[PDB]
């Protein structure tokens, strides 16, 4: 989420913030700094891991033609989960 | 046959110089009318020295065909001033009044940037 | 006869906005005093006809 | 055989004697071509097409049927093209385009893609 | 089984469409226009 | 790029049905108005021979009586499957050229009435995916269609 | 469309035409702004067999220009047959 | 086929010649023109009452660029740079790096709305429906600098217009 | 037929090849090469001395009648000794055909003005001068047409930079519009797009 710097300026989801002595901060006097409050890295971490019963699962992002190119994910490793390279959803094999 | 080429107007440098001088006389006699029609802030002497400087740059040309082109462009540039197709902005672009001087020595260039 | 009906509609616009006060309010804000069917209202107060 | 009131083309006036005007021009063209060398292709071709257009004029007394034969639009257009060929022939004598090629192009002047 | 559906003209085609110039004829002839004009003058003078 | 949305051809028909009347009202203001004629008759006369040699084309030729229209002489697309007439002038002036454009607006309504009735079915871009991009649905399921979409847009 | 009968008569007489039949404002004859979903067709190249790309590759059938002449009895010819004369329209020859 | 526009021969009988004399002296065809303007005086004008009424548009309208999200909240863009490659105006600038969780995500996404020609090629090239042109066309500013969008401005637009953007894409994606 | 491939017209390819030979037999003094493309266009390549002879023949001859000048332009190829390739595109209403005539020149060698043959060439030749710097001899009025007054250089040359050398601005001190060296807030980005794999083997060149 958004956390403020010691000088009171908010930090963007990319990590950007002007240091205390940076002259470029003058552009925000009598104005505001546009920051999006919905951090995508936090939002996708709330999604539950989907349990499946196959070695290989497919993801298209949902919506069919409205999602992303369909990719197949391998779930042979139990140390970690299978992550979709497009939408960030996670999949796991059920106890095998 | 390689060095045999078609001329533009002058067959040798001697005839080319005749066209250069006639062009210079045309520019010399127009400056007082130019400085008056355009209501410039320069003097006639400053105007006539700029013409001298422009001619001086191309004083090392030894190709009659090249000299013909320089005269052709000069006559074109002249017809624009006489007929007032240019404007005060175009005439004053020969002087660079709004560009700060740029150093010519090595040390000064070293302090400001990387260009040679 | 059709001249009469035109005036009747002109009067029923005054009653269709809630009397003279409402009729004048939409004549100075919107420059139009037509009466339409209300379709709905949004959370900010805008009314759609 | 009725005369036409207009040619339909602005600036092109009707001609009352199309047959007489064409015979003169075609004969003049053939006489100008006589000054061109015998073997030059411009003479051989222009005589070939001038004679057959001159034979169509001397074998068709009707203007409307003559135009169908010549296939050159209005008869006034066919007269205008004859005047252009006559002027062209008078200019080919001074140019002499039947001589060998003046100069060859550089080695890769017409190569594409480079 | 779903058929193909794309924008198409209705079965039998669209109705006819007028395109020609249609400047109609109105008014009286020159003879009657001059008759009415002269008639008005005569009544005015009288 | 895309196919026509459903219902557009019906709305083109409703528009074309009334347009010929709009032209007539335009001609009630200009064609016979004596002030308009005085401004455009025998003004800027071009001879049929000067027009060709000066590089003119379109109604600048057709106004002087030259019978030329690329839609009929060197047709492209399906202009050889429709019927229309080419207006031709006689005096080669502003007034004749004004009549050619007003009459060409009528011959366009005649062509449009045939396009709406003879519109065939099929696809709307060449079915060669090394020139025209694939459909988005098949760009998200097929490997070749994703490769060809990637390369055509970069 | 809400014009009274009298004003309709006045407008029709002034222009000399029947304006009410060809109104320039649209009321209800226009298409619904919401339409059912389409199902567009597919082109001739959507096949599962007998569809190799080398048999329908237009770009690869282009050839470099053919040289008819290069410097490195015959009957006269013209670039093409003379253009045929145009015919007056039977639809409306004279405007 | 062809037709003549102005090749009529006027008749020279007395009635026809008198008809043109009445037209010349009594200004008949000029008064015929006054009547046409009189008819328009009694026709209902075509003016709409902006800003309370708006001009009709369609689901394909191309307005303000915007960046969309998946229904989970994750960004759709994966920094492929196809839109940056296809933009004929070079109005898009992108920088990317692995995210903290390893995802391929942008750290810069700028559109110069003064270079942009509002052509729609950016949304045709996108393989994941991330950059779209929305339906908003009322976003004029008072300074030049407010029209240089960065990733924060574009993500705010997407969250702001998602309700309408999704419905339009639902209505048109079958033609794409 | 193949739905996706453009059809061939072999009839028009044979007619344009006959006429190309016909032209080269009548003007051997000038014609250097005649070629017909695979989409039926005819190109007559000539020595630059034959601009007036060749064009006059094509306008006035009874079997050519190319009475309309569709266009006249130049192309810049830095790798040739004569950079500039001058192109004439012509039209024939009599025979309903088109033909292309090409010659060449360089920065310093002039070409004869075509205004005597085609009055349409007056402005086209000014445009070639303004944008490429090719001088046309005997032009009634030769001068810049498209560029700004006092502009230096010929912008359509392949070596002239896209953004030019100077940019304009209003200066409050001198109360006029000034010209200054060009600095860009965002540099134009150069993309290397060409694939390293041959696309068309039919056009392969000898190694
Ligand atoms: C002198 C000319 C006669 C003036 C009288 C005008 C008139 O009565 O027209 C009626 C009638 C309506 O005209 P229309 O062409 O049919 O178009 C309106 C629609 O029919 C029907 O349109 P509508 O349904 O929208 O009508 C509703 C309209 C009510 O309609 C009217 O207001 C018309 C009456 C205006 C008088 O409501 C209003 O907008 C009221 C606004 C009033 C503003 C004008 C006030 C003018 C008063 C004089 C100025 C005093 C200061 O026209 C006639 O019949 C004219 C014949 C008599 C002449
Ligand atoms: C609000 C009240 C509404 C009524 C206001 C008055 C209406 C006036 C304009 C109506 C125009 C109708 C158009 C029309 O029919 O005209 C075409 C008609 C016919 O147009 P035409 O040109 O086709 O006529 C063809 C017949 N010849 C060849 C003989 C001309 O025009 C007329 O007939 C008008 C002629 C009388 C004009 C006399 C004016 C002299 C000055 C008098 C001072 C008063
Ligand atoms: C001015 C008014 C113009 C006018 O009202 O004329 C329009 C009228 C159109 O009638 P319409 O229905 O089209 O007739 C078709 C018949 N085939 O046209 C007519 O019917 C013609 C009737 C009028 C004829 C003109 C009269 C002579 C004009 C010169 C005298 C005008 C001045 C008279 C004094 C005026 C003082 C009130
Ligand atoms: C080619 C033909 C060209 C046209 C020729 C002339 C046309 C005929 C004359 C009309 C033109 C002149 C205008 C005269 C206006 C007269 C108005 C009118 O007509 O009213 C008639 C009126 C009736 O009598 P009134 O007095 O009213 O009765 C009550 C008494 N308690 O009585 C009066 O008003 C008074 C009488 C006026 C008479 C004046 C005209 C007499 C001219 C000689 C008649 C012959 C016409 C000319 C011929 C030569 C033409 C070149
Ligand atoms: C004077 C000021 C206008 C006062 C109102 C006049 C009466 C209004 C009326 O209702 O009649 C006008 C009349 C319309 O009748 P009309 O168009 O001929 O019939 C069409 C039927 N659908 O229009 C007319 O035809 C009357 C004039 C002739
Ligand atoms: C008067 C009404 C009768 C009439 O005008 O004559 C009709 C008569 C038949 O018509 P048509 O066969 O065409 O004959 C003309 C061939 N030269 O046509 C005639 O031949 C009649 C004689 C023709 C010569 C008459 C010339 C009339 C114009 C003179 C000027 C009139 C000025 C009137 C005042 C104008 C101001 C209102
Ligand atoms: C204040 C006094 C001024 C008027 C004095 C009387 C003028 C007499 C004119 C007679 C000629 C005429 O035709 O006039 C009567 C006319 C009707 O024309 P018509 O005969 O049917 O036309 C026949 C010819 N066509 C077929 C070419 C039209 O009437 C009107 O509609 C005009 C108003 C009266
Ligand atoms: S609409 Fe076109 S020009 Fe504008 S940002 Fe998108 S791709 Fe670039
Ligand atoms: S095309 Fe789409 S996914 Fe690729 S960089 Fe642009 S917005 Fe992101
Ligand atoms: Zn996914």
């Amino acid at each position: 989420g958004v956390r403020t710097s010691p000088t009171g300026e908010k930090v963007t989801h990319t990590g950007q913030v002007y240091d205390d002595g940076d002259y470029r901060k003058v552009r925000f006097v009598g104005r505001q700094k546009e920051v999006n409050e919905n951090f995508a890295i936090d939002l996708i971490a709330e999604q539950p891991v989907s349990q499946v019963g196959s070695r290989v699962i497919s993801c298209d992002g949902g919506g069919g033609a409205l999602g992303h190119p369909r990719v197949y994910i391998n779930l042979d490793k139990e140390t970690k989960t299978g992550t979709c390279g497009y939408c960030g959803l996670q999949f796991r094999q059920q106890h095998h | 046959a390689s060095t045999s080429v078609k001329p533009i107007f002058s067959r040798d440098m001697n005839e080319a110089k005749r066209r250069v001088r006639e062009l210079y006389r045309a520019w010399y006699r127009e400056v007082p009318n130019t400085v008056h029609l355009f209501q410039l802030d320069i003097s006639v002497k400053q105007g006539r020295d700029k013409v001298r400087e422009m001619f001086k740059k191309n004083a090392h040309i030894t190709d009659p065909r090249v000299v013909d082109l320089l005269v052709i462009k000069g006559k074109m540039e002249l017809e624009e001033t006489i007929k007032v197709w240019k404007q005060r902005t175009h005439v004053m672009r020969f002087f660079h009044e709004t560009e700060a001087p740029r150093p010519k020595d090595f040390l000064s260039k070293f302090y400001v940037g990387h260009d040679p | 006869m059709e001249l009469l009906q035109v005036l009747k509609r002109g009067l029923q616009q005054v009653s269709g906005h809630g009397g003279l006060r409402g009729y004048l309010r939409v004549l100075f804000r919107a420059n139009d005093v037509r009466v339409g069917t209300l379709v709905g209202e949004d959370k900010y107060g805008n009314k759609y006809y | 055989g009725l005369l036409k009131k207009t040619t339909g083309l602005v600036g092109l006036a009707v001609c009352e004697t199309p047959h007489e005007r064409l015979k003169i021009l075609y004969t003049k063209i053939l006489d100008v071509l006589g000054h061109i060398p015998k073997n030059a292709a411009y003479r051989k071709y222009t005589e070939q097409i001038t004679n057959e257009k001159l034979s169509m004029v001397k074998a068709e007394p009707d203007v409307k049927k003559l135009e169908e034969r010549l296939q050159g639009g209005q008869i006034e257009e066919v007269i205008l093209q004859a005047e252009n060929e006559l002027s062209l022939a008078r200019k080919m004598i001074q140019w002499k385009p039947w001589e060998p090629l003046v100069e060859e192009p550089p080695a890769s002047q017409w190569k594409w893609p480079i | 089984a779903s058929k193909v559906k794309q924008d198409m003209p209705p079965v039998g085609g669209y109705g006819p469409i007028d395109y020609k110039r249609n400047l109609p004829r109105r008014g009286l002839s020159g003879y009657s226009m001059f008759a009415v004009g002269i008639g008005a003058l005569l009544f005015g003078y009288w | 790029h895309q196919d026509l949305p459903l219902g557009l051809m019906d709305d083109i028909y409703e528009f074309s049905k009334n347009f010929s009347l709009r032209i007539d009202e335009l001609e009630e203001m200009l064609t016979n108005n004596r002030i308009w004629r005085n401004r455009t008759v025998d003004i800027g006369i071009v001879t049929a021979e000067d027009a060709l040699n000066y590089g003119f084309s379109g109604v600048m030729l057709r106004g002087s009586g030259i019978q030329w229209d690329l839609r009929k002489t060197q047709p492209y697309d399906v202009y050889d499957q429709v019927e229309f007439d080419v207006p031709i002038g006689s005096r080669g002036d502003c007034y004749d050229r004004y009549l050619c454009r007003v009459e060409e607006m009528r011959q366009s309504i005649r062509i449009i009435s045939q396009c709406l009735n003879k519109m065939p079915p099929g696809e709307i871009k060449v079915d060669d995916a090394k020139v025209s991009p694939p459909k988005r649905a098949e760009m998200k399921t097929s490997m070749e269609s994703l490769i060809h979409h990637f390369k055509l847009y970069t | 469309a809400s014009a009274t009968r009298f004003i309709q008569w006045l407008r029709n007489w002034a222009s000399g035409r029947d304006l009410q039949a060809k109104l320039q404002l649209r009321y209800q004859e226009i298409s619904k702004r919401t339409q059912p979903p389409p199902k567009l067709p597919v082109g001739p190249s959507h096949k599962l067999s007998n569809n190799y790309y080398c048999t329908r590759d237009g770009r690869r059938e282009a050839m470099p220009p053919s040289i008819v002449m290069s410097s490195q009895e015959k009957k006269a010819v013209s670039p093409a047959p003379p253009i045929k004369r145009w015919e007056l329209s039977q639809d409306e020859p004279y405007l | 086929t062809y037709k003549y526009v102005n090749l009529r021969e006027p008749s020279m009988d007395m009635k026809s010649v008198t008809d043109r004399a009445a037209q010349t002296l009594l200004w008949t065809e000029l008064i015929r023109g006054l009547g046409m303007t009189l008819s328009y005086l009694f026709r209902e004008p075509a003016t709409i009452n902006y800003p309370f009424e708006k001009g009709p548009l369609s689901p394909r309208f191309r307005g303000e660029h915007a960046l969309r999200r998946y229904p989970s909240g994750e960004e759709r863009c994966i920094a492929c740079k196809l839109c940056e490659a296809v933009c004929p105006a070079q109005a898009i600038t992108i920088e990317a790096e692995p995210r903290a969780d390893g995802s391929r995500r942008t750290t810069r996404y700028d559109i110069d709305m003064t270079k942009c020609i509002y052509c729609g090629f950016c949304q045709e090239a996108c393989p994941v429906d991330a950059i779209v042109e929305g339906p908003n066309f009322e976003f004029s500013t008072e300074t030049h600098e407010e029209l240089l969008y960065n990733k924060e401005k574009l993500l705010n637009n997407g969250d702001k217009w998602e309700a309408e953007i999704a419905a339009n894409i639902q209505a048109d994606y079958l033609y794409r | 037929t193949r739905p996706t491939v453009r059809p061939r017209n072999d009839v028009a390819h044979k007619q344009l090849s006959a006429f190309g030979e016909y032209v080269a037999e009548i003007l051997p003094k000038y014609v250097q090469q005649v070629q017909v493309s695979c989409f039926n266009e005819l190109e007559i390549c000539i020595h630059p001395d034959g601009v007036i002879p060749v064009l006059t023949f094509l306008r006035d001859h009874s079997n050519a009648q190319f009475k309309s000048l569709a266009d006249l332009t130049a192309v810049d190829i830095p790798t040739r000794q004569n950079r500039f390739e001058i192109v004439y595109n012509l039209l024939s209403l009599r025979f309903n055909s088109r033909i292309r005539v090409k010659t060449y020149t360089d920065e310093l060698t002039p070409i004869e003005s075509s205004v005597p043959v085609y009055k349409a060439a007056n402005w086209y030749e000014r445009e070639i001068w303004d944008m490429f710097g090719v001088f046309f001899a005997n032009h009634p009025d030769l001068r810049r047409i498209l560029t700004d007054y006092g502009f230096e250089g010929h912008p359509f040359r392949k070596d002239f930079p896209l953004s030019g050398y100077v940019e304009l601005r209003y200066d409050d001190e001198v109360k006029r519009v000034v010209a200054e060296p060009v600095e860009l807030a965002q540099e134009f980005r150069k993309f290397d797009l060409n694939s390293p794999w041959e696309a068309f083997p039919a056009y392969r060149q000898p190694p």
